[PDB]
């Protein structure tokens, strides 16, 4: 409908309809959906993930880092009226933004290992606030990193500060990344701020052929 | 710099990279520096790369240019302390239309 | 009609071991190359849920659930079982109108012998002011099969089961005895002897109306 | 979300008319067909019919083609069915069923269901505080209860302290007693916590406009 992939698979909460999505031949999208990166920012390699999509069928959604364990930062406060829900603003469902709790962002240390069969689609993200001050109010740390490993992957992202025209209200930007993680392999988050978090990533079920069909139409035929 | 016009407009800077951390006191006095553009699409934050590499037209230092395209109610905000190529005339892209670049050692004709 | 049969009709199943429910097509459910066989749960007291679509995948559905078969037999297969798996679980195929449905099988989950929590009750002084109830409840037990006996003076009603508790497993049991003022009026010592296999000697709560 | 919120419970005099709607919310609503679906009280699922909103088109199961029909609010984004004629047959429950993709399809949502009641007898329930013996105590943990008897029709609502407390809680299916309905709750609670804690039985029959509670009261002995 009106939602976009990354709104799709990132969670935009106007793209509730998708939360579990059953088995599917082909993929329609219209050509520039609304529903995109509600909170403004950018999608690495976007292209490429979408061409994955095109190869795939199912997506089973599993929660890979429960929001619940986050028991030193805060995970409820990481919301915006760029995301708004029910009115109420809101964020991205399968992914966390983690802020500061009683000042303090600790060193985030979270591992998880593939145990499933399938590849695994695993999302996450950095934020690049608009000035130092920001950056204080959200993650206590001024200089901050996020560092992804995995057998194949390795990544040190550092927040990128600057002063942006503001986009639906924001002027912060989110950078998304993805990878696919192998069936017995591992990925390493480390971060002390600006990170934000999987919750929920998706095993890829069913490979196939298909295709992400550009139509604005929406019939009960076959 | 909010383009302001009704035409996409294109915007050339650029940074300059030093041959030393001498170089670099004697033309910017900040040791460390960066160049951040932002744009409704662009994001990006460079830094200069010192390093000393063979000389090329006498110099030995290295200027690395960027452009975008600034879309028409956008706008493009620079923020540096140093290193910075800075633009003072842009191309507002007037006629698109089917055009080419020709690799030719030939020059004009007269002709028609 | 395809008329579809499940069986077994009830299954009761160890904890963390393998439910295997079965379905019979009357003819084949199959082509297109694909099974238009589906699997629905309807856990009680609620209205069915979608488990498994076109016989083998699975539709936020744990993979404990194992689609298969094809053609004219299939199974589910609930591997391991957990607690939250108390349901009736229904097959129905899409290959051809009228859509038609399983009879559908009811899962039990076999648990620890649990004893019943036994406790009487006189009936309501509001409700005297013409009837008299006396309640009993039997909760939390195992296995189902229980016998309730009532007593009046020594000499020997209306009852109702929950289902099986999704969350421990256990049964629950009320009993109800509903006499007028004065059929109730004309004795003492009201009891409520429940045998279970639990205990070898059957378990007593009592209460005397005058007190 | 895809919600689908359906009507009330209901009561039809054998030989009436019902009329339960089903309310669409959250997707297109003209974008995939609509269903009914009969369950004959804890038994089997029968399919009823199928219309598709965007331009109205039925399709009927043959048991069902003459006593039903399946009509839609296209501005209410809202499915009706209409059952004609009623018998102790049609008394059971009705989901509203989105199904996916045509002819051939699954159906993915499932709405609540509206559950017909289809009997001649008329609108009527009474409510019992449960109080332990006053010489008998159940050693760590203290079972309360409260008793419903005679109602009509189906079905009540049953909390224990407003539903702050939902924990230890039972409540039984209810059972047919001289052509009424009647059932029981059992709350357990920590010894210590009662007499000293607040029981209170909430008790609620739509049915009658009826909104009833029960403090429990240990044995004045
Ligand atoms: C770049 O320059 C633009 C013009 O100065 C600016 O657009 C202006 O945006 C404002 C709100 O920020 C609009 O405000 C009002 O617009 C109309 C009235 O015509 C009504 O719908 C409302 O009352 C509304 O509040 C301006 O009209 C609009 N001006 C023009 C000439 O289009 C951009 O947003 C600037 N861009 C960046 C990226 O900074
Ligand atoms: C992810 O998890 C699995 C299982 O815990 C690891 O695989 C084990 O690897 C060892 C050797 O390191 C074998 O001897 C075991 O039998 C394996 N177990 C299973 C169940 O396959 C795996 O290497 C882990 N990966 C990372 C990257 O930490």
């Amino acid at each position: 409908r009106d939602c976009s992939v990354a709104g799709w698979l990132l969670g935009n909460p106007m793209c509730d309809e998708f939360i579990n999505v059953p088995e599917w031949s082909y993929i329609v999208e219209k050509a520039s959906p609304a529903n995109d990166l509600c909170y403004p920012g950018d999608f690495n390699d976007y292209e490429e993930l979408k061409h994955l999509l095109s190869r795939t069928n199912h997506f089973e959604k599993i929660q890979i880092i429960p929001k619940s364990s986050w028991s030193n930062h805060d995970a409820s406060s990481g919301v915006s009226s760029a995301c708004p829900y029910h009115g109420r603003s809101s964020f991205f469902r399968n992914v966390v933004w983690l802020i500061k709790k009683n000042s303090a962002y600790p060193t985030i240390k979270r591992s998880y290992n593939n145990t499933n069969q399938e590849d695994l689609l695993v999302l996450w993200g950095i934020h690049h606030p608009n000035d130092a001050a920001e950056q204080t109010k959200l993650y206590q740390n001024p200089t901050t990193y996020i560092s992804v490993g995995t057998s194949t992957l390795n990544q040190r992202l550092v927040p990128e500060i600057a002063t942006r025209p503001k986009v639906n209200g924001q002027s912060g930007r989110m950078e998304f990344f993805w990878t696919i993680l192998k069936p017995n392999d591992a990925i390493n988050f480390e971060s002390n701020g600006n990170f934000i978090a999987p919750e929920y990533a998706y095993k890829i079920v069913k490979k196939g052929d298909s295709a992400i069909m550009k139509s604005e139409l929406e019939g009960n035929c076959n | 710099y909010n383009n302001t016009n009704q035409e996409d407009l294109l915007v050339l800077w650029g940074i300059h990279h030093p041959n030393d951390a001498a170089e670099q006191t004697k033309l910017y006095q900040n040791p460390t520096t960066y160049i951040s553009v932002g744009t409704s699409t662009l994001n990006q934050r460079l830094v200069p790369e010192i390093a000393t590499r063979p000389k090329v037209n006498g110099q030995s230092g290295r200027m690395e240019f960027f452009w975008t395209i600034l879309k028409p109610n956008d706008a493009i905000n620079f923020e540096s302390n140093g290193n910075f190529i800075a633009p003072e005339y842009a191309y507002k892209i007037v006629k698109k239309g089917d055009s080419a670049i020709m690799k030719s050692e030939l020059e004009y004709g007269n002709c028609n | 009609d395809i008329v579809l049969t499940q069986s077994p009709g009830s299954l009761t199943v160890s904890l963390g071991q393998r439910a295997t429910i079965s379905c019979r097509a009357s003819e084949s459910v199959d082509n297109f190359g694909k099974s238009f066989m589906h699997w629905y749960q309807q856990k009680p007291g609620q209205s069915p849920k979608l488990l498994i679509y076109r016989a083998s995948n699975r539709e936020g559905i744990p993979a404990r659930f194992n689609g298969s078969g094809s053609g004219t037999d299939f199974a589910l297969t609930i591997n391991p079982v957990e607690a939250d798996d108390v349901a009736t679980y229904f097959c129905q195929q899409s290959n051809e109108d009228p859509r038609t449905f399983g009879g559908g099988t009811k899962l039990e989950i076999k648990r620890a012998d649990a004893a019943p929590t036994v406790s009487i009750f006189p009936p309501s002084s509001e409700q005297l002011t013409g009837g008299a109830s006396v309640v009993c409840f039997l909760n939390n037990f195992y296995p189902k099969d229980i016998n309730v006996k009532w007593k009046i003076d020594g000499s020997e009603v209306l009852n109702s089961w929950t289902d099986q508790d999704s969350k421990d497993s256990t049964y629950s049991m009320s009993s109800t005895l509903t006499l007028t003022k004065d059929e109730y009026e004309r004795h003492n010592s009201y009891t409520c002897e429940a045998t279970h296999k639990t205990s070898t000697s059957p378990i007593v709560k009592s209460f005397n109306r005058n007190e | 979300e895809v919600h689908l919120q359906q009507s009330g419970p209901e009561l039809v005099k054998p030989g009436a008319s019902v009329k339960m709607s089903c309310k669409t919310s959250g997707y297109t609503f003209t974008e995939y067909t609509i269903h009914w679906m009969k369950q004959s009280h804890g038994k089997s699922l029968e399919w009823i019919g199928g219309i598709f909103p965007n331009n109205g088109d039925t399709t009927y199961n043959q048991k069902f083609k003459v006593r039903a029909t399946l009509t839609v609010g296209r501005s209410s984004s809202t499915a009706y069915m209409d059952l004609r004629s009623l018998t102790s047959e049609d008394s059971a429950v009705y989901y509203c069923v989105r199904n996916y993709g045509s002819s051939y399809g699954y159906f993915d949502v499932w709405g609540a269901g509206t559950t017909v009641t289809v009997s001649s007898a008329k609108t009527t329930p009474s409510v019992y505080p449960l109080a332990p013996g006053s010489a008998a105590q159940t050693n760590s943990m203290v079972t309360l209860g409260c008793l419903v008897k005679g109602y009509f029709p189906e079905p009540v609502t049953v909390t224990w302290n407003s539903g702050s407390l939902s924990s230890g809680v039972h409540t039984f299916p209810a059972v047919l007693q001289s052509d009424l309905y009647t059932l029981s709750s059992s709350v357990t609670v920590p010894s210590s916590t009662w007499p000293s804690e607040t029981v209170t039985c909430n008790v609620a029959h739509p049915a009658s406009s009826t909104k009833v509670d029960k403090k429990i009261v240990p044995r004045d002995c």
